[PDB]
């Protein structure tokens, strides 16, 4: 007994029976195609990690940029469509600098996440502007930064909803990686332990054996700014594991 | 079949029903429950928050529009955020222009117009979110609900969201005492009402409850996880 | 097929079936109107049917005054008729403003008809499902009778009918013009009333019909009173 | 299939079939005949009326765009009037710019450009009418046809409407370039006489001529005199 | 206030300009370059109201180089002159007139050397020799005196030196150093700066 | 099922079928031909309209002059052809206004091809169902022949044919055309030969073809249409030569 | 049959079925009636109480579209509130430009044309509301007008809209409103509404009444509660 | 079902029209790029002369500016539009910031344009992928690739178009620091790679080089003949 009519999934701005709005749900399914990314929030800081998924050896590893810097205080890790990710990263950067210009201060991670979320919401097309993509943004972002409230990790999804999360995983193996996060995570863990645990989980989920090339790792601590672990630092930690 | 007449808001059905609007009204049922009730001196909003996972924080279900108005949402958070921005700008405009707090009834009228425009035109979908609006003005405490259909109501009490009929029947049988209640009694009544909606295994906690109070002397304040513990402690247990 | 259901697309025989359906929309009303010209007068008659007693008989009318010296009778959808009447009044006043003299009946008909053409060529809007018949006196040409239809055809006529009994009525009128001797005002009105009454079988009373006239002596369009209509009706029965 | 309904869709085998359907709409229109004589050009068409009640003087199928240009149509009456107004306006714009009467070739180019302008957009339908545009410029006669497609051609003589193929064969049999317009009007009424299915009279036909004087619609008495033969 | 001079010849065009950019009275820059190479064999010299000079020169330069990249061959000097004239003339009616006075010098393989002159009102004129600025009033008579259509390039640099030392003798403003360069079939060639200490 | 509609959907295997369907349309058109020679370049076309009661009032039905220094012949929908030729003339005169030099041939072709590409890409408008040959002389590259298609893609050809029997025309031209050895007379003879081969009519009527030649005389381009007597002489010469070749065997 | 999908379309037999489908919308609504008498116009609405939770004096179906005119609606309440905003805008614009209170016939015509705009175009649906308008002015007199979703407008001596239109219309027909006065007409309106109300299908209703007339000095206003209670008691007594 | 509009996501969140455009790229002629230590070489196959066609009109390799060039595989008209737009952006960037464009800047702009056409329905994606080569201010060689989707990636060496899979497998095998040591070795590597997938060697490859501070040079057919002869002899 199979009923597969759907007939309402096509076209945003259509509420299907039971009012589910399936285009956005399919966009939320889309990030599972992306590489797994992982974030852990700790008192010492917030760390972000992602698997690069290098297709060929000739491709330059540095060019793959799945962790980026919105500003010194906030960094982002993304999984999903690289292009619309670039769009949202641009929105985040310009909004941070606009806040600096207007108020001579640094945005909070929640405010930056809300700023990008407002842009993500515009798929509904309530605004009359032509230059807004009709489709929802097929990307999920992890916003990690140290603010007045300390280390904070925010998750953003294609819907534009956002929440703080002590630890979250996005991408293909988010299911199962989140269970591993739930068992390992305790609020007291230091950033060293968080880095090690996140790399353990990434090693588990990743098809290829983990190496300094195929992962990208970053941390923002209260004293420091956003920092990316270099080849040597990545070598040290992946050796320590 | 009748798969036709369901595609768009602009198509009437052979029995005078716009099915897309009803499908939007189904959206409020999806969200976590919310309850609102008022006394002669106060208006209260209480909510059941949901979390994607244990590690994730609970979502924000109560939002402050102004000192004298605040809302709680059931249905799409996107539409909720958009409508909240519109309401906030309307209240700011009223304060700038007339230097008076906007009447809550007039604000819900504006919400109704803005929400109605999508339903009639091709293009933008109906706002698939249901809001409970609670505020104090010179006339007194007020509670309104707005449907994804632009129709709005004025209520002694109301509950929206999943499994809200249980809260509605509790509220109806206990409604008479609400009017003369203290704010503590009133928030306790609302907490029990939303407790009706919860699964039997689940129980009210500091985490999953948010409370929103406004009154003659009290501006709209959302009492968060730590701050709900004074109000929650009074409640006895599940029946 | 699918060649219907949009006005723009042509049939494989190039017929534009949608406008032809708009022509049927006129007959759906169940009312008939007749217009006949005379040597010194032009008249319009149409059925007046009040479905309910409660309806104010004064308000219901298909005879409208586009300007002081032009009158029309609309047959079809009441709302589309009223809209076209408003557009005609605007066109007449705008003509007077721009060109300094009263619009000719033929030019008014031409303007309304070419508007109907822009309707039948652009996609989104539909042809107005109504038919207009204009009567006025032109100093050069004497009395005039003209008809617009949903297609944009605007031809002038000696006499015409519109509605459900159009074919019967034009068959009747065709015989009468063929035995042409003249038409004075009384004979003009009598011909109109006899045509309508014969084709419908009604054997009218004064309430059931509304008549409007123009005459070279009194150029202004006037809608005759029930007493005048009964005066004409009794004269018909007596002879 | 889908090619049938859309106007901006080339069908397989590369046919814009809605335009062909508009040409079919033209073919259903009443007969019209055009013959270019040496000293003039005659435009003729049947003005057959449904009933005696119709007043022939009210509307004309043959219209002057300018003093020296006039045209006739076969197809949709409303579309004819849209473009006749636009043609008159284009000619007056030419006169404002250049202070010379517009050439017939230029006018047919402009109205054909308009007709092409309509075909491209999906929101609009093509004009379901074709025209025979006749003119006298530079001491020479002209006859042109402009189709719904937005294309135009120059004909010595041609026919549109019902039985246009048979009328064209009758014309090419009867046509001589040396004809004067006095004979050409006779040939034109004969070409229409092929296809009436009725007893033609002064009212049932409308005919006009162009020459060094300019375009004119010869009166019912004139066409009666020519019909008497 | 700024001096431009151009001398056409049989197979060359010589161009020179003062190297001073100035505030009210202070001569902020002693080595300002008023010569912009639109292409390999064409130069644009520009003087006028500040800002407008560099903006217009850069705009025309980038448009000409875009022409080069798109079409694979350089614009003719005459075509570049007509193009910049069109751009200047269109702006004259507009609310943002570029108050600029230009001298365009070029070499075409087919049409040989060319020198073009245009004022802020955007008139265009080909000329054998021309100058812009207040110094032009002093120095044009030198050229009109000693110029020959068959002048050799050594004679041309000598004539230019005479023209400039006249400015040194008589012109009120201080234009101590001038830049010099020649266009020929080979292309733009820098020459030693004519510097009067 | 159907990935051939709206001209904006890449079908699986990544093909735009609307433009291909438009390219199908030009094949129905009357054959047009262009040959490049050392001294000149010519355009020859078959006047597909051979109705008895048609007047040759115009300069040419197929051949259009776009500028002093170039011309074009068109195969495809006549209305889109008229639009494209008007746009071409405006583009050329805009370049002349801006730079005060004649438009380069390749630049004009490239501009119109950009228009034609644009109509493909955006949703509402159909692709131009036209293919047209350009002939011109420019100072940079001398005499040039260019072809364009509905896709907006152009190329430079020594000789080419568009329209009905274009494959047969190209096959005949491949063997016959002598690179670097043609003169305008020989190219005219070749044009008559390939037209006679392609055109279904046994005898080229000399009212069923229109030939135009572009040559530089006295430093100024001249675009001339060979008159009926000239093309009559050409077909007579070709018939005589072909019969003599027949007579020998 | 794809003819009924859009309002731009016509049926092959000359019927625009979307408009009729919208006319079926109002029949879902609870009844509302308006009666015109010599002194003025009285309006009444049967406002069903869906829940005890809902406040009284909420979900008002009687609106004041200007000081001298009132509006009673049946059909979609959202569309009705929007139409009321449109009518208020039209009345305000009329006052601003022409300097006096809008005539009711003209106001009905303008809002009717605004409604009729929507039946034509494909992008936008017909309104789902049918509403009555009523005013009293010493010059014009008592006037009652009803506008359907189509944009048809007419003047009614008595009118009914909604679910129980036909029964309400016969009850109104046996009334002789022309001679009567408003303070009796309120009682008879209450009687008719109580009659047509179906106790089995509809659990309960709160009678919502308004009038305009000379007794108000030509201002539409909600009934004083004493008069409401008197009329309701009379209606319950007559019901038996 | 879900393949008719660019905007609509599929179940499992696949946008399929952009995939179809990426497939359209595969139809096109091959192109190859390799980064030498001091050279960047860009090689493109030539379909056929046809014997009545002028080769100059058809050129896959093009110079956006003095320091940047691209080659494309995909729809030729779309490539022409994108090339012109990138050229005007190059000159506009020089106008705005008084500095020459960086290779990553121009590939970002081209990618943003392609992305802009993907996001909105009523516009089709540019059916091209490009190989952009240039030397930055530091003088490091840069090679980037773009696709209809709008993602861009640096590559040490890459190919696009038909036979890209085969030639890139060959290049993954062959490429090393040793091969990049010599400019002639870089040119020979790309020539051998194109020889891996092409009907004939000299006739059907059009190749170009950019040096550290020199303009683009399209190698003469005689030079390409000499290089293939050297490659052929060594075997």
């Amino acid at each position: 007994m199979f009923l597969t009519r759907s007939e309402y999934d096509r076209g945003v701005n259509t509420f299907s029976p039971e009012g589910r709005l399936f285009q956005v749900e399919y966009a939320i399914e889309a990030i599972k195609l992306g590489s797994t990314a992982i974030g852990i929030q700790t008192s010492e800081g917030v760390c972000l990690a992602v698997e690069k998924r290098i297709t060929s050896p000739l491709m330059e590893p540095s060019s793959i940029e799945k962790i980026v810097e919105i500003d010194a205080h906030i960094g982002c890790a993304m999984s999903g469509l690289i292009a619309d990710a670039k769009t949202l990263i641009d929105k985040a950067r310009v909004e941070t600098q606009n806040h600096w210009f207007t108020y001579n201060e640094t945005m909070t991670v929640e405010s930056v996440t809300q700023a990008v979320s407002n842009l993500a919401l515009q798929f509904g097309e309530e605004d009359a502007d032509p230059g807004a993509m009709s489709r929802p943004f097929g990307v999920a972002l992890l916003f990690g930064g140290v603010d007045e409230k300390g280390p904070q990790l925010f998750h953003m999804d294609p819907s534009g909803t956002f929440v703080q999360c002590d630890a979250r995983a996005i991408g293909s193996a988010s299911e199962g990686a989140q269970s591993s996060l739930q068992e390992v995570y305790h609020k007291s863990m230091t950033l060293k332990e968080a880095i090690k645990s996140s790399l353990i989980i990434l090693k588990q989920v990743m098809e290829e054996k983990l190496n300094a090339t195929n992962i990208e790792l970053a941390t923002v601590q209260p004293g420091q700014n956003f920092h990316m672990f270099t080849k040597e630092e990545l070598e040290e930690v992946i050796k320590d594991i | 079949f009748r798969n036709q007449y369901d595609n768009d808001v602009t198509v009437w059905s052979p029995q005078g029903r716009i099915h897309q609007i009803e499908y939007a009204m189904e959206a409020v049922k999806q969200g976590s429950a919310t309850v609102g009730l008022k006394s002669k001196t106060h208006a209260v909003l209480v909510a059941l928050k949901r979390a994607q996972s244990e590690l994730a924080a609970h979502q924000k279900k109560i939002l402050h529009v102004d000192n004298h108005i605040g809302i709680s949402i059931a249905g799409l958070t996107a539409d909720a955020r958009l409508l909240c921005n519109f309401m906030r700008q309307e209240c700011l405009d009223s304060r700038f222009v007339f230097d008076r707090p906007l009447p809550v009834s007039r604000l819900v009228s504006l919400i109704g117009s803005k929400t109605q425009i999508p339903t009639q035109r091709y293009g933008r979908r109906p706002y698939g979110v249901g809001l409970l609006i609670a505020g104090y003005d010179d006339m007194g405490p007020h509670i309104f609900q707005t449907c994804p259909s632009a129709n709005y109501f004025d209520c002694r009490a109301m509950s929206i969201g999943a499994r809200s009929q249980s809260a509605r029947t509790y509220l109806e049988r206990h409604m008479s005492e609400f009017m003369e209640c203290n704010l503590n009694e009133l928030v306790k009544h609302g907490l029990r009402a939303l407790r009706e909606t919860l699964p039997a295994e689940q129980d009210l906690t500091t985490k999953n409850v948010s409370i929103g109070i406004v009154g003659k002397d009290l501006e709209f304040t959302i009492y968060d996880d730590d701050d709900v513990s004074p109000f929650l402690e009074g409640l006895e247990e599940r029946p | 097929a699918g060649f219907d259901r949009h006005i723009t697309i042509f049939s494989p025989e190039g017929r534009l079936y949608q406008v032809e359906y708009a022509f049927k929309a006129i007959n759906q009303g169940g009312l008939t109107s007749v217009a006949v010209r005379g040597k010194d007068c032009a008249v319009i008659v149409t059925q007046k049917k009040v479905p309910d007693k409660l309806l104010d008989s004064s308000t219901v009318t298909h005879l409208f005054k586009i300007t002081e010296n032009i009158g029309c009778v609309m047959t079809g959808m009441t709302a589309d008729s009223r809209s076209q009447v408003q557009r005609a009044r605007y066109e007449a006043a705008n003509w007077k403003y721009k060109y300094g003299y009263e619009i000719p009946v033929d030019m008014l008909c031409k303007r309304i008809a070419d508007i109907s053409q822009v309707y039948t060529q652009n996609a989104e809007m539909r042809p107005l499902g109504c038919c207009m018949i204009l009567i006025g006196i032109d100093e050069e040409q004497g009395p005039q009778v003209y008809k617009c239809d949903p297609a944009g055809y605007y031809c002038g006529f000696k006499a015409t009918a519109a509605g459900v009994k159009q074919t019967e009525s034009t068959s009747f009128l065709e015989k009468k013009v063929k035995k042409k001797f003249d038409w004075t005002f009384e004979q003009t009105v009598e011909t109109a009333i006899t045509c309508l009454s014969t084709v419908l079988s009604i054997d009218f009373k004064p309430s059931e019909i509304e008549v409007g006239v123009v005459t070279v002596e009194n150029p202004k369009f006037r809608i005759l009173t029930e007493a005048e209509i009964d005066a004409h009706l009794v004269a018909l029965a007596e002879r | 299939r889908g090619y049938s309904f859309s106007l901006t869709t080339f069908s397989p085998s590369g046919k814009l079939v809605q335009i062909e359907y508009a040409l079919a709409a033209v073919a259903g229109g009443a007969p019209s005949v055009g013959i270019k004589a040496a000293n003039g050009v005659v435009l003729a068409t049947e003005k057959k009326q449904k009933s005696i009640l119709y007043d022939e003087r009210s509307v004309h199928k043959v219209e002057p765009i300018t003093k020296h240009i006039g045209l006739v149509y076969s197809g949709m009456g409303p579309d004819y009037r849209v473009l006749v107004h636009r043609a008159r306006k284009l000619a007056q714009q030419y006169y404002l710019v250049y202070q010379e009467p517009i050439p017939t070739a230029q006018l047919v180019q402009r109205v054909a450009s308009v007709m092409q302008e309509y075909t491209q957009s999906g929101g609009v339908r093509p004009f379901g009418v074709s025209l025979l545009i006749c003119g006298w410029n530079e001491g020479r006669p002209y006859l042109f046809q402009s189709d719904p497609s937005g294309a135009y051609f120059a004909w010595k003589a041609t026919a549109m409407g019902k039985n246009y193929v048979n009328g064209k064969t009758f014309l090419e049999k009867r046509y001589n370039e040396d004809l004067e317009l006095e004979d050409a009007i006779h040939t034109a009424i004969l070409t229409l006489k092929e296809s009436f299915e009725g007893q033609m009279t002064e009212d049932n036909i409308e005919v006009g001529i162009c020459n060094e004087a300019g375009f004119r619609r010869l009166t019912p008495t004139e066409v009666k005199d020519y019909l008497a033969a | 206030m700024e001096y431009l001079i151009g001398i056409q010849g049989p197979d060359y065009v010589l161009v020179a300009s003062d190297r001073v950019a100035a505030s009210n009275i202070v001569q902020m820059k002693d080595d300002h370059d008023k010569m912009f190479k639109m292409s390999e064999k064409i130069l644009l010299l520009c003087v006028g109201e500040a800002g407008d000079t560099v903006q217009f020169a850069e705009y025309i330069q980038k448009n000409v180089q875009l022409y080069k990249m798109r079409n694979g061959y350089e614009l003719s000097p005459t075509a570049a002159a007509n193009f910049t004239r069109r751009n200047l003339a269109d702006c004259l009616r507009s609310r943002t007139p570029y108050h600029v006075n230009l001298l365009l010098a070029g070499y075409d393989e087919h049409e040989g050397p060319a020198l073009y002159y245009m004022d802020y009102l955007a008139a265009l004129a080909k000329a054998p020799f021309a100058a812009h600025g207040y110094g032009a009033f002093l120095t044009l008579s030198i050229l009109d005196r000693y110029y020959t259509p068959t002048i050799s390039r050594e004679r041309a640099v000598e004539l230019l030196r005479k023209c400039l030392e006249e400015l040194q003798k008589r012109f009120i403003l201080n234009l101590p150093t001038f830049s010099v360069r020649i266009i020929d079939k080979n292309g733009i060639h820098d020459l030693d700066n004519i510097s009067f200490p | 099922r159907r990935y051939d509609s709206r001209t904006t959907i890449f079908s699986p295997e990544g093909r735009l079928y609307q433009v291909e369907y438009a390219m199908e349309a030009i094949g129905h058109a009357g054959t047009c031909l262009g040959i490049l020679a050392n001294d000149g370049v010519l355009l020859a076309a078959e006047r597909r309209n051979i109705h008895k009661l048609l007047d040759e009032v115009f300069f040419s039905e197929k051949i259009y002059k776009l500028n002093e220094d170039m011309a074009c012949s068109v195969a495809g929908i006549t209305s889109d052809a008229n639009v494209l030729t008007n746009e071409l003339r405006l583009i050329a005169q805009r370049y002349l206004l801006q730079y005060q030099e004649p438009i380069p041939c390749e630049q004009l072709v490239t501009a119109l091809c950009d228009i034609k590409q644009a109509y493909t890409q955006f949703g509402g408008k159909r692709p131009f169902g036209v293919s047209l040959l350009y002939i011109g002389w420019d100072k940079h590259y001398g005499f040039q022949l260019y072809q364009s298609d509905p896709s907006g893609n152009y190329g430079g050809w020594k000789a080419t044919c568009i329209g009905n029997n274009s494959a047969a025309a190209v096959s005949m031209l491949k063997q016959d055309y002598k690179e670097g050895e043609m003169t305008l007379k020989s190219a005219l003879a070749l044009a008559i030969k390939v037209l006679n081969k392609t055109m279904d009519v046994s005898k080229l009527s000399a009212e069923k073809v229109e030939i135009a030649t572009l040559t530089r005389e006295n430093g100024k381009t001249v675009i001339r249409v060979l008159k009926q007597k000239e093309v009559e002489q050409l077909i007579k010469k070709h018939e005589e030569e072909e019969a003599k070749a027949e007579r020998e065997k | 049959t794809g003819y009924d999908l859009s309002a731009s379309t016509f049926s092959p037999d000359g019927r625009v079925f979307q408009v009729e489908y919208a006319m079926k919308a109002v029949e879902n609504s609870s009844t509302a009636i308006g009666i015109r008498c010599k002194d003025g116009v009285v309006f009444g609405v049967e406002k069903l109480v869906l829940s005890k939770l809902y406040e009284e004096g909420s979900n008002k179906r009687l609106f004041n579209v200007d000081r001298h005119v009132g509006m009673a609606v049946a059909g979609l309440l959202a569309d009705a509130r929007s139409l009321a905003d449109i009518a208020r805008e039209e009345a305000s614009n009329f006052r601003s430009n022409f300097g006096y209170n809008i005539p009711l016939k003209h106001l009905a015509d303008r809002v009717a044309m605004y409604v009729h705009a929507y039946t034509l175009y494909s992008a936008v649906r017909p309104f789902g509301c049918s509403f009555m308008l009523g005013s009293y002015s010493v010059n014009d007199g008592a006037q009652l007008y009803m506008i359907d979703p189509s944009g048809v407008s007419y003047g009614y001596w008595g009118c009914a809209i909604g679910k129980a239109r036909q029964a309400a219309k016969t009850e109104i027909e046996k009334l002789q409103m022309k001679e009567m006065t408003c303070r009796d007409i309120v009682k008879e309106v209450a009687k008719i509404i109580y009659i047509v109300h179906d106790e089995v299908k509809d659990k309960a209703f709160e009678l919502e009444l308004s009038w305009v007339g000379e007794l108000t000095n030509g201002r539409h206003e909600i009934v004083p509660k004493d008069i409401r209670e008197e009329a309701e008691k009379y209606a319950k007594e007559s019901l038996k | 079902s879900y393949d008719r509009a660019i905007t609509v996501f599929s179940p499992d969140g696949h946008l399929f029209q952009v995939e179809y455009a990426q497939e359209a790229v595969k139809k096109g002629s091959t192109a190859v790029g390799v980064r030498g230590r001091d050279i960047v070489v860009l090689g493109v196959e030539k379909k056929s002369v046809a014997k009545l066609q002028d080769e100059r009109t058809v050129r896959k390799i093009c110079a956006l500016d003095d320091n940047v060039c691209m080659a494309f595989a995909g729809l030729t008209a779309d490539a022409r539009i994108v090339i012109n737009r990138a050229r005007v952006e190059c000159q506009s960037h020089r106008l705005t910031v008084e500095d020459p464009v960086t290779v990553e800047y121009i590939t970002r702009y081209i990618a943003s344009l392609k992305q802009r056409y993907t996001q909105s329905n009523g516009r089709r994606p540019f059916g091209i992928s490009a190989l952009i080569v240039g030397f930055d201010f530091d003088g490091t060689p840069r090679l980037y690739q773009t696709d209809p989707s709008g993602t861009y990636h640096a590559w040490k060496a890459n190919a696009i178009g038909r036979g890209a899979k085969s030639v890139r497998e060959f290049l993954e095998k062959n490429y090393t620091d040793e091969a990049i040591e010599t400019d002639d070795l870089t040119i020979k590597l790309v020539i051998k790679a194109l020889l891996e997938v092409v009907q004939s060697g000299g006739k059907n490859i059009e190749l170009a080089v950019m040096r550290r501070d020199q303009s683009l040079k399209i190698l003469n057919p005689e030079e390409i003949e000499k290089y293939v002869a050297e490659i052929e002899k060594e075997k």
